[PDB]
C-alpha cells in the first residue's frame, strides 16, 4: 500500500513528492546503495530505479551511459534483486519503483518477473517499451504479485487513452512532460492542465512528472500545475559521472541537490 | 486498436514507448488508404518503371550449373537504381511521407543501401534525410557514406554498442521519438513495430510477382525453391510473398553463420536464437541468458543484425518457410564464383543466398531442380572489403 499511504501523507502535509531516478549498480553495488541511502535521507519520498539493459531505447546519452558504468561494474539483474532485498530491508515504507524494458521482464518469464519483485518488496514496474495496447500479461501477472504496473500519459494522449491509463494503472501515472528520450538538457513543458483534470476526472492514480526535470522550479511547478509530484533522472545521474574520482564529493552534491528539489514540492 | 493484425502467429506486435503509438497508427492508416488509392498506386508504379528500371531481369546461369541437373536463375535486383531491392520500398514510403505531410526523413543503413536508397528518394521527392549508420559500417562499405552525402543526405556514425546496424537502429528510434510530427521514420527491412513489417513486405512483394511471370514464361512452371538473404527479411518476404500460398515452392531464408554458429559470431537469430521483445517487436533474437540482446556479427554489414523479421519467425513455425545459414569464408566463395564464371558482381548480403544454392547443387548434382535465387545487390560497395581478403590469401 506503499504509495497510496504516501500520497495520504504527502497530501495531508500539503507537499509535492519528490521522486529521484538513478541506475542500479552505477557505478558499483557498493556505491550505488550509499547513492540510495543518501538519496533517501536528503528527503527522497519515493525511488525509481533502473535495471541495467543493453539497449535503453528511451533513454538519453546520460542514463545510456549509467548503464554502462553498471555493465562494466559487472552488474546482472539478479544483483539487482539481491540490492532491492537490501534497500527494502533498510527501509521498509518508501514505495520502490523499477523502470524496465521489456526483454528483461519477458525473459524468464512475465510471472515470475513479477513473483521477484514481490519477493524482494518492489511496489511498482513501468516497462517503458510495452504501450497500454501490448500491456495485457504484464498488468495481469503485476496485479497478482500485488505490484502497481506504472503506464504513460503522453502530451498526445486521446481520450481512449486517458480512460485505459486510469483504468489499468496502480500507484502513479507517469505523466510525460514531452517527446523524446530521458535528459537534463531538452526541458519539458509545465504539465498540461488539461491532462491532469481529466486524469482526477478518470480516478487515475495521482501523476508524477517525469523528463527534463533538472531544476527546483520545474518540481514547484509541477505541483503548482496539480501534479501529485515529479521525477528527476539525468540530473541526478549527472552528479554522480562528474563525481566518480571523487566518492565523498559525490555524495555531498547529491545531498543538496535532492534536499533541494524535495524542498521545492513544499507547498 | 489498429486496421490490420500486427502479430504473425505469436510474432510482431507495436512494443514502442506509448509516446509513439500514435504515429505508428497514423501510419497504418496512410497506408491502408494509400493501398487503395488507384492515384497514389499509380504514382508509386511510374517511379518503379521510369526512374528505378522495373522489372529487373531475371538472368538464367551459364556456367555455375555445369554437369549438374541445377538450373539457377538469378531474380536481378542489382540493376535496380541504387544498386539494391532497397530502392523499391523506399520509394513507397517516400510517397507515403509525403501523403502525412511529413518534410523530414530519418533512416538505419548498415550495408549503406537503404541510406543511398533513403537519400536519392528525398532528394527527388524534396524531403530532408537524416541516416544513422554505425561507425564499423562507416569504414567497410565507405562508398555509399560518400553517394549518400553527394545527393545531400546527413549522414550521423553512430558509436555506441557493436557500432553497427542494431546500433544505428537504436539512434533511428531514438530520434523518431522526439521527431515524428515532423519527420517520418524510414525503416530499411521488414521488421521493428506494426505496421512496419506488413509495409515493407507489400512494398516488396513486386520482386517474387515479377519472378513468378518470369519464370512461367521461360520455364512454363514455378520454381522448386526461391532463396533469399535474411539480415531484417526485406528481400527475402519480398520474393517469398506472391509464392506463400504455392505449396509446391520451397521458401528459402539464409541467415549468415559469420565465422560458424559454434562460435556465437554469426547473425542468425531465428535459428539460433530465442524469442524476446526489442526494436518494437517479439522476435526470435540473440541474447544473453539474463536477456541483455548480444551483438552480431557477420563480414556483410547488412546482415549483421541480432534479429529477424516476425512474418519470417511465423513462416519457420508453421513450417512454410525453411531457414539456413552461411558462413563468410562460404559467401566469399560464393561472390568469386559469380564473378569469374558468371560476371556478375553480387553483394556479399546476396553472395549467402548464392552460396547456399551452390550448396544444393553441388550436394545433389544429380537431383534434378529449377531454383532462383535472390539477387537483392550489387558488389561494388564490397569490392575494397573483398579485394583485401582474396589478396592476403
Ligand atoms: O530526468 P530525465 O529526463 O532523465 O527522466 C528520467 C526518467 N526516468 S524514469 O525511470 O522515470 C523513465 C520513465 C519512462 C521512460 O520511458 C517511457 F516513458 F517510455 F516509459 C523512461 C524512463
Ligand atoms: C543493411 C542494409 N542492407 C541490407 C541488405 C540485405 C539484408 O536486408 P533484408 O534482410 O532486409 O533484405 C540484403 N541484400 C542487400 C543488397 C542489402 O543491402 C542496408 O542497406 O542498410
Ligand atoms: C483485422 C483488424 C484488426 C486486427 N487486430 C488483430 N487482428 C486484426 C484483424
Ligand atoms: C536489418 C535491420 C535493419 C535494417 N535496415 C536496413 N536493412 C536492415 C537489415
Ligand atoms: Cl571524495
Ligand atoms: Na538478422
Amino acid at each position: 500500500e506503499r504509495y497510496e499511504n504516501l500520497f495520504a501523507q504527502l497530501n495531508d502535509r500539503r507537499e509535492g513528492a519528490f521522486v529521484p531516478f538513478v541506475t542500479l549498480g552505477d557505478p558499483g553495488i557498493e556505491q550505488s546503495l550509499k547513492i540510495i541511502d543518501t538519496l533517501i535521507d536528503a528527503g527522497a519520498d519515493a525511488l525509481e530505479l533502473g535495471v541495467p539493459f543493453s539497449d535503453p531505447l528511451a533513454d538519453g546519452p546520460t542514463i545510456q551511459n549509467a548503464n554502462l558504468r553498471a555493465f562494466a561494474a559487472g552488474v546482472t539483474p539478479a544483483q539487482c534483486f539481491e540490492m532491492l532485498a537490501l534497500i527494502r530491508e533498510k527501509h521498509p515504507t518508501i514505495p520502490i519503483g523499477l523502470l524496465m524494458y521489456a526483454n528483461l521482464v519477458f525473459n524468464n518469464g512475465i510471472d515470475a518477473f513479477y513473483a521477484r519483485c514481490e519477493q524482494v518488496g518492489v511496489d511498482s514496474v513501468l516497462v517503458a517499451d510495452v504501450p497500454v495496447e501490448e500491456s495485457a500479461p504484464f498488468r495481469q501477472a503485476a496485479l497478482r504479485h500485488n505490484i502497481a504496473p506504472i503506464f504513460i500519459c503522453p502530451p498526445n494522449a486521446d481520450d481512449d487513452l486517458l480512460r485505459q491509463v486510469a483504468s489499468y494503472g496502480r500507484g502513479y501515472t507517469y505523466l510525460l512532460s514531452r517527446s523524446g528520450v530521458t535528459g537534463a538538457e531538452n526541458r519539458g513543458a509545465l504539465p498540461l492542465h488539461h491532462l491532469i483534470e481529466k486524469l482526477k476526472e478518470y480516478h487515475a492514480a495521482p501523476a508524477l512528472q517525469g523528463f527534463g526535470i533538472s531544476s527546483p522550479e520545474q518540481v514547484s511547478a509541477a505541483v503548482r500545475a496539480g501534479a501529485a509530484g515529479a521525477i528527476s533522472g539525468s540530473a541526478i545521474v549527472k552528479i554522480i559521472e562528474k563525481n566518480l574520482a571523487s566518492p565523498k564529493q559525490m555524495l555531498a552534491e547529491l545531498r543538496s541537490f535532492v534536499s533541494a528539489m524535495k524542498a521545492a514540492s513544499r507547498a | 486498436t489498429t486496421l490490420l493484425n500486427p502479430y504473425f502467429g505469436e510474432f510482431g506486435g507495436m512494443y514502442v514507448p506509448q509516446i509513439l503509438m500514435p504515429a505508428l497508427n497514423q501510419l497504418e492508416e496512410a497506408f491502408v488508404s494509400a493501398q487503395k488509392d488507384p492515384e497514389f498506386q499509380a504514382q508509386f508504379a511510374d517511379l518503379l518503371k521510369n526512374y528505378a528500371g522495373r522489372p529487373t531481369a531475371l538472368t538464367k546461369c551459364q556456367n555455375i550449373t555445369a554437369g549438374t541437373r541445377t538450373t539457377l536463375y538469378l531474380k536481378r535486383e542489382d540493376l535496380l537504381h541504387g544498386g539494391a531491392h532497397k530502392t523499391n520500398q523506399v520509394l513507397g514510403q517516400a510517397l507515403l511521407a509525403k501523403r502525412m505531410g511529413k518534410s523530414e526523413i530519418i533512416a538505419e543503413t548498415g550495408a549503406g543501401q537503404h541510406g543511398v536508397a533513403s537519400a536519392l528518394a528525398s532528394a527527388l521527392l524534396g524531403l530532408k534525410c537524416r541516416i544513422y549508420m554505425g561507425a564499423k559500417d562507416v569504414e567497410r562499405q565507405s562508398p555509399n557514406v560518400f553517394r549518400m552525402r553527394l545527393m545531400g543526405a546527413e549522414v550521423i556514425p553512430v558509436h555506441s554498442g557493436s557500432a553497427t546496424l542494431k546500433d544505428a537502429c537504436n539512434e533511428a528510434l531514438r530520434d523518431w521519438s522526439g521527431s515524428y510530427e515532423t519527420a517520418h521514420y524510414m525503416l530499411g527491412t521488414a521488421a521493428g513495430p506494426h505496421p512496419y513489417p506488413t509495409i515493407v513486405r507489400e512494398f516488396q512483394r513486386m520482386i517474387g510477382e515479377e519472378t513468378k511471370a518470369q519464370i512461367l514464361d521461360k520455364e512454363g512452371r514455378l520454381p522448386d525453391a526461391v532463396i533469399a538473404c535474411v539480415g531484417g527479411g526485406s528481400n527475402a518476404i519480398g520474393m517469398f510473398a506472391d509464392f506463400i500460398n504455392d505449396t509446391s515452392v520451397g521458401l528459402i531464408g539464409v541467415e549468415p553463420g559469420g565465422h560458424g554458429i559454434e562460435t556465437g559470431e554469426h547473425g542468425a537469430p531465428l535459428k539460433h536464437g530465442r524469442v524476446g521483445i526489442y526494436f518494437g517487436m517479439k522476435a526470435p533474437m540473440m541474447q544473453t541468458a539474463d536477456g541483455q540482446i548480444e551483438e552480431s556479427y557477420s563480414i556483410s554489414a547488412g546482415l549483421d543484425f541480432p534479429s529477424v523479421g516476425p512474418q519470417h519467425a511465423y513462416l519457420n513455425s508453421i513450417g512454410r518457410a525453411d531457414y539456413v545459414s552461411i558462413t563468410d569464408d562460404e559467401a566469399l566463395e560464393a561472390f568469386k564464383t559469380l564473378c569469374r564464371h558468371e560476371g556478375i558482381i553480387p553483394a556479399l548480403e546476396s553472395s549467402h543466398a548464392l552460396a547456399h544454392a551452390l550448396k544444393m547443387m553441388r550436394e545433389q548434382p544429380e537431383k534434378e531442380q529449377l531454383l532462383v535465387v535472390n539477387l537483392s545487390g550489387r558488389g561494388d560497395k564490397d569490392i575494397f572489403t573483398v579485394h583485401d581478403i582474396l589478396k592476403a590469401r
